[PDB]
């Protein structure tokens, strides 16, 4: 009865969001054609959260896909599950923004978003109690970044009392894929702080590290990294759609991990990843998972807890399991790993357990973290942006489009004052 | 004997799948009754359910549930025929096989059928729907399964 | 030996009347032909066994009548009782009072006289019509103008489709309603009222039906009338006659606008868990969520309450519940009607139609009640009628078809005089 | 019974009316020969609404098709339904009016219409009581307009107490098809206001958008564009030929809809529209349809609703559904879109329901509405006619043909006073 | 068995179409009676219906309705033959086959035929004119359909 | 029996034609009797009709109407020749075939034939002419056609 509209913008967001809808179909048993073939009534019980209803048994995804370059959406609709989405939600512009944030904010995408407002309005008014918008994008690509951060700012003015969950891949030091991505970082996170509630900072180097170290897979292309990514967004709503022993919706999590509006940047994780030679040698238990969640290796960020302190941590379980060992093992690591948590927040861990497991795995776990290792990630962004603006370089694509340099210095003030305030509580 | 036991195990797995999709069967029956406007006359035949699926079923999942129910009934009838095809049969076994044929008859009225413990198929439906609407169609699986198991036990109890 | 005549006007009187006599043949055990496999109260009989209902249905646009002519109950009715008109009145009171209303009125008046000659003893008239309708507001008005001339002191009732405040199926509906509350003010002895927005709210929360249509509205409205005039149809411990409850509910010749409220509006699964005590059937009647007309009693004061029961009801807890009803201070009453309750008891319980969306109940309750909560319901409708006349909209058809423009000015004064009557009574 | 004859004129009108009868013969299930082969007796009941009975089981369509240039009517008898129409119903002139209002009215007007009037009065009096008239003429073609307006003028005089409904093609700027559209439309609309009860305005340009945007049609010839015009007109009179849970007709529409005799210009919308690639991808329900109803993409005229206020809005629904949903979802659109309707007319929306849906469809939705934004459809023609007249453009034809220049200024001034009438009620 | 079920479903669909087009059949019978001027003689034979269709019917829709009735009778005769082709013999089956053949014969006196629930064609039409002539033609299809259903149930039991 | 059925409509149509030309036929036999001087003999013999046509015919109209009547007789004879071979035989059918052949034979008197209520051809004539003069000839056609309808009814009745 609660619904989420899944906005999906940018080529990275389109490719990540393509796998997102692929797994929740796989957990519910939906073919690429669109004929329902779920073998259980449990997903029939709660399906209206993400799918909508068409006449004849067609369950249509509630996905809006918008991008300024038409090349992705052809490959999206030519994908394995691209034959099911809404063509009227597909609104493609012609000119790609060219990794420029000001292109997505004044020049070409600024006209397109008015059409985007009508499309999301069409999906919104069909419901009665909507949670909010799960938008998948990326900070690196200015087409997803320039248009996307204008969308959060516009929806927030329109809809004050909802939830705004954003899954964005933050810029990375070693997999720097765009020269102006530090500019695309600072001009975008400046909108991510003020008017966004749930923000999930995914860093691809750990995703690169996980497939290298933990999985040791020989040929995992983008069809395989996105599979690990796509599981985590389900764990955000794994208690929303699957009823069980202990239930928690979105804002139950959102209020709980966020003490102040400046602290809302979430490191995600998934937890039953296992090396292919070691299924039979590994015993499937809750204490086996206890090392695995609070392993530093399995996080989706190139960050170290060694560097920062946990404030709030959320780890939702998934499977048929007791409540003893869930509390007892968390009693163990809250004891031993006391230095990682701050001394002034007790009962750091929120544990919620869902009974329904994913297909092909008897048990699952999903990680959310709110540490103070994200301050150095944003600090490294700040100093590189400080060095670039010191030379005032690359600005002719920016200043030549009418936007002024006063927006650069305010974000530079706003970037440091985000993480300077992180220090006071550290 | 051995193939009959394998067929019975396959029928048990199929009935478990049908019980997992049991609410889909009830929704399919409700949709078929609403489409055919037979809200007063209850469905009293497997042939009647097949005709409703043939003429008044538009949902794909509803059609799949009805097809699974009809195929499970066809497998039950094939096992009933295979029991006589395999074993000679005692007098009580002949009575049980005649009961199996009467229960699996498509033209037979199933409105008088109600399950008992430990089969919670009746409790899986509402009291009015079990009393007058779909109790026999819901509970046909358990009594027929018990009859097949009793026939298998009787065939095992026969001397060599 | 007693008889009753039911007159239905307009297509709003057609769909209601199609269900009103649908239950009547279902109660007595009557086939749709009119022969069986107390019946003389409404139905007449033929010496060959067939039954001819003493009812008249009138409409001007035949494609709703054409459902009756080849319906399931096609042979139940009479051929020349169902008078077919030519062309619809179409939401215009001046259409149905000067041109259309003057053609088939004398044909309507001839058939009733042919029925009245069959009536060796008649009790009164149950008139069904709609305020927002074209035929039901025009053709009723000059019929009641002509039926009152022909008949001196016979009983007269009314069941009206009162305009709901929010929902609407017409635009010049306030003009038809104002032109109906003028003529029917002068001569109608009583006016029971229903509105659709109450029924949609009733059909949602009570019958648990997501998607109701007027057929579901027909079955609930049609069974109200059946329990109203079951006392003459079936014997009981304390019967109520049509002459009785038109007198026990009308305080003044101008204040003649009661309400209705039915209980139990209860579904098949719901009543299997909710008991039907004598207390709980009549306690739900005074709950505002069951009120059959969209208005609240918190600004209202009750004037009179005629209650009719059916089925296995013991008369002991009838009084014990009404005593408990009178206890709460939240229910308001005026200081000049302390002994203003009526009780009617009937032996035969109500029956359920095949495939009934209601529940098959052992006992039932109806209340036909006047109150001062209805004054707010015209406290908006009068402002609606004064609004359009200020810009003089929609007049230009009314002038040419025969009525005067000054009738708009004159009937406004009667609209305020009735409201002024409600204020002094409700002090 | 009550009856509407259909009227066609010009090259534009005859192409629409040929396509207009391609759907109403389909809804009633009629072969190109003229012999019924439908699968429903309800079609046969009110089948005389458009047709005339004929021996041998044939049904001859009753329409008057008139054209001074005989090129079009040859394609009418070369159409798919060219063998079903009446050969005596085709009246042909010698020389065409040639996109001139002056040639179509006074010089080459009278020599054909009296031969036309031999056909109309024979068909009109042949019924018992005629209901009205339904003409398709265009304001851009001289043969369609001036000859058609003269047909409007005198058949109105011959039958004064009768309704007339016209479906007219208003022009658009980017699809400029006649140089004297500021002349011909001005010379047509001036006589339509005085002497036509109902006027329906259709514009070509938005239809070129609709086949691209709504249905995603790849190769939209006039067979596609007339079809959306054709099926829209059929839903206007769907209760005349089929029953309904709330029956209504054209003059039911008129009474609710028209505030004054001189403000009667509407906008139509047809809306169960769904693209070919989305047939499995959409749900058919009233939350979809009401959202599809008042969308700006689905009005059939080059207008915008936000530049004005909807005075009244009528709608003729059709299909099997739940009466609450229209009574609900026409209510909150009066609530949420509070400023987009007027405030001096309460209960603006007018609703009606027909039973039988068209073949190949489940539910259908039709829109007829008057809006105060329609003055841009008039002031544009007013400012262009001033642009014509200021440099004395193209006046040399009308000077030698007998037309006084004062007739232009009389036509200019009175239509200039009329645009304030839409404007004054806006503010 | 299966082919018998297919033919039964086809006959049921055609009979549902005829029940939808039932009023046109009554109009066809009225026009045939008016043309033949045999108001006293009631229509009680399939041969009478065929003769009235061939001689006293002029409307195309009336001829189509009469052709539908004749096709229903032909389908009943073919289904009766196919039942004998499919089955061997039983007492109830033999009696039902004899009754079906006698009812499907063109000279069957249909005036004694009166259908039961759920065939509400009598209630839909007027039983004065039906009890005069139309009732046997209206009720011949439904009793035959019920007998066919009973024979199918007996064949399923066997 | 499609040729038989087409023959049935053709014979019915020519029977209607004969009954339409009933009044001329009686005057034809009247002047035939006047020319033959056999006023005592009642006209009920087919061979007598043959001889009367061949000898005492003086007008083309009479020649044509006697052609029509004897053509009816000959085509009914051919239909009886098909009916005697088309059926297997019950005692009732044998009685019908024997009566049909005995009537259509020219060697039999037909004076004992008078039509029933469905054919009103008897009452259209004058008193003595309908009673004794031409009653057998007039009633020959209804008896043969009544045997035709009775044979149709019996063949439709009998299960083969
Ligand atoms: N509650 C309820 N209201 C009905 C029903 N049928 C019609 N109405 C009301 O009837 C009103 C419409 O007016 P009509 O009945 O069509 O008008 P009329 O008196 O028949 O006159 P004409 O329109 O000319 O035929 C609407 O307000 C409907 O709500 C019904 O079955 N139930
Ligand atoms: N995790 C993940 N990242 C991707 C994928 N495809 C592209 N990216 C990242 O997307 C970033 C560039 O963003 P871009 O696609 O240009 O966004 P756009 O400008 O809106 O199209 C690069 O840094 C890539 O690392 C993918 O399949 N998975
Ligand atoms: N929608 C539509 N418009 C048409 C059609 N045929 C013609 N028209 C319009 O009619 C106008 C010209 O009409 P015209 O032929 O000059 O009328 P006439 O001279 O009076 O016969 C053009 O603007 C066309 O857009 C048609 O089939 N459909
Ligand atoms: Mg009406």
């Amino acid at each position: 009865m609660r619904e989420i509209v899944h906005l999906q913008a940018g080529q990275c967001g389109n490719q990540i969001g393509a796998k997102f809808w692929e797994v929740i179909s796989d957990e519910h048993g939906i073919d690429p054609t669109g004929t329902y073939h779920g073998d259980s009534d449990l997903q029939l019980e709660r399906i209206n959260v993400y799918y909508n209803e068409a006449t004849g048994g067609k369950y249509v995804p509630r996905a809006v896909l918008v991008d300024l370059e038409p090349g992705t959406m052809d490959s999206v609709r030519s994908g394995p599950f691209g034959q099911i989405f809404r063509p009227d939600n597909f609104v493609f512009g012609q000119s790609g923004a060219g990794n420029n944030w000001a292109k997505g904010h004044y020049t070409e995408g600024a006209e397109l978003v008015d059409s985007v407002l009508d499309v999301v309005r069409k999906e919104a008014e069909s419901c009665d109690c909507l949670q909010g918008f799960q938008l998948t994008h990326s900070l690196g690509g200015g087409t997803g970044s320039g248009m996307g951060t204008l969308l959060i700012s516009k929806i927030r003015e329109e809809y004050p009392d909802r939830i705004m969950n954003t899954f964005s891949v933050v810029p990375s030091p070693k997999v720097s894929d765009t020269v102006v991505e530090p500019y695309n970082a600072t001009l975008s996170v400046h909108q991510l702080v003020e008017n966004t509630d749930e923000t999930y900072c995914i860093d691809n180097e750990a995703l690169y590290d996980i497939c290298f170290r933990t999985l040791k897979l020989t040929t995992p292309t983008y069809g395989d990294l996105n599979h690990l990514v796509s599981a985590t967004m389900s764990g955000v709503t794994t208690c929303l759609r699957f009823p069980g022993q202990l239930n928690a919706d979105l804002r139950k999590l959102a209020v709980n991990m966020v003490p102040f509006p400046r602290l809302h940047f979430f490191m995600p994780g998934f937890a039953p990843l296992t090396s292919r030679g070691s299924q039979q040698y590994r015993a499937l238990t809750v204490p086996e998972l206890t090392q695995q969640m609070f392993d530093a290796k399995n996080m989706m960020a190139a960050c170290d807890p060694r560097h920062g302190r946990y404030l709030t941590v959320a780890a939702v379980f998934r499977g048929r399991m007791s409540m003893k060992e869930v509390d007892e093992q968390m009693l163990n690591v809250q004891n031993k790993n006391s230095s990682y948590f701050v001394e002034w927040i007790p009962n750091n861990v929120k544990t919620a357990v869902c009974d329904i497991p994913p297909r092909g795995l008897k048990m699952s776990a999903t990680f959310i973290g709110n540490s103070t290792a994200i301050q150095e990630l944003f600090k490294r962004i700040s100093e590189q942006f400080t060095a670039m603006f010191r030379r005032k370089a690359f600005l002719h694509w920016y200043t030549g489009e009418g936007m002024d340099e006063m927006e650069f210095t305010e974000a530079e003030s706003n970037m440091n004052d985000l993480v300077s305030e992180y220090q006071q509580y550290q | 004997m051995n193939e009959v036991k394998e067929s019975l195990r396959s029928i048990e797995q199929k009935y478990k799948l049908f019980q997992q999709q049991q609410l889909t069967f009830t929704a399919a029956l409700e949709h078929c009754r609403e489409n055919a406007h037979d809200k007063i006359r209850p469905i009293s035949s497997i042939g009647q359910v097949q005709s409703y699926m043939e003429h008044y079923c538009n949902s794909s999942t509803d059609r799949r549930v009805l097809l699974m129910f009809l195929d499970i009934c066809s497998e039950l009838n094939k096992l009933c025929q295979h029991f006589e095809a395999v074993h000679s049969g005692t007098p009580v076994t002949n009575n049980l096989l005649e009961k199996c044929k009467t229960l699996v008859s498509q033209s037979n009225d199933l409105s008088s059928l109600r399950a008992k413990y430990p089969h919670d198929v009746v409790n899986h439906l509402s009291c009015d729907e079990a009393r007058n609407h779909y109790g026999g169609v819901v509970s046909l699986i358990p009594l027929i399964l018990d009859l097949m198991k009793e026939w298998i036990a009787h065939s095992e109890k026969l001397p060599r | 030996m007693r008889e009753c005549i039911s007159i239905h006007v307009g297509q709003a009187g057609v769909q209601i009347g199609n269900a009103c006599w649908e239950l009547y043949c279902l109660e007595h055990g009557i086939q749709p032909d009119g022969q069986m496999p107390s019946f003389n109260t409404f139905f007449s009989e033929t010496g060959a066994g067939k039954h001819v209902p003493r009812a008249v249905f009138v409409d001007l646009e035949p494609t709703v009548i054409d459902e009756v002519r080849t319906g399931t109950y096609r042979q139940l009715f009479h051929p020349e009782q169902l008078i077919t008109g030519k062309e619809d009145a179409a939401n215009n009171y001046a259409r149905g009072h000067y041109t259309i209303g003057k053609e088939i009125i004398d044909l309507v008046l001839d058939r009733i006289r042919k029925l009245a000659d069959q009536c060796t003893g008649l009790q009164g008239f149950l008139v069904f019509h709609s305020f927002g309708g074209g035929t039901g507001s025009g053709f009723t008005s000059l019929l009641m103008e002509r039926l009152s001339v022909d008949y001196g002191k016979k009983s007269k009732l009314e069941f009206s489709i009162y305009p709901a405040p929010q929902v609407s199926t017409a635009v010049v509906e306030p003009y038809n309603s104002i032109l109906t509350t003028h003529t029917t003010l002068e001569h109608s002895d009583c006016a029971f009222m229903v509105d659709n927005e109450a029924i949609y709210d009733i059909c949602r929360r009570n019958l648990d039906i997501e998607r109701p249509t007027y057929t579901n509205l027909n079955r609930l409205i049609g069974q109200i009338v059946s329990s109203i005039t079951a006392s003459l149809r079936f014997d009981g411990a304390l019967n109520v006659d049509l002459t009785e409850f038109q007198t026990n509910l009308v305080p003044y010749p101008r204040i003649h606008f009661p309400l209705a409220t039915y209980a139990p509006v209860i579904s098949a699964e719901k009543a299997y868990h909710e008991q039907l005590s004598v207390a709980e059937i009549t306690n739900a009647c005074f709950e505002p969520a069951n009120q059959m007309v969209k208005c609240d009693p918190r600004h209202g004061k009750y004037m009179a309450c005629c209650l009719l029961y059916r089925g296995d009801v013991v008369p002991k807890d009838v009084n014990a519940a009404i005593a408990t009803i009178k206890t709460k201070r939240t229910i308001q009453f005026v200081d000049w009607c302390p002994t203003g309750f009526k009780v009617g008891i009937n032996y035969q319980p109500p029956t359920v139609v095949p495939g009934g969306d209601l529940a098959k109940v052992q006992r039932a309750v109806c209340m036909l009640s006047n109150t001062t909560a209805i004054a707010e319901a015209w406290a908006r409708l009068d402002h609606k009628f004064d609004l359009m006349y200020a810009k003089r909209a929609f007049v230009h058809w009314y002038v040419g078809e025969g009525m005067e423009e000054g009738e708009f000015s004159e009937a406004r004064e009667d609209m305020a005089a009735l409201e002024k009557d409600y204020e002094e009574v409700g002090v």
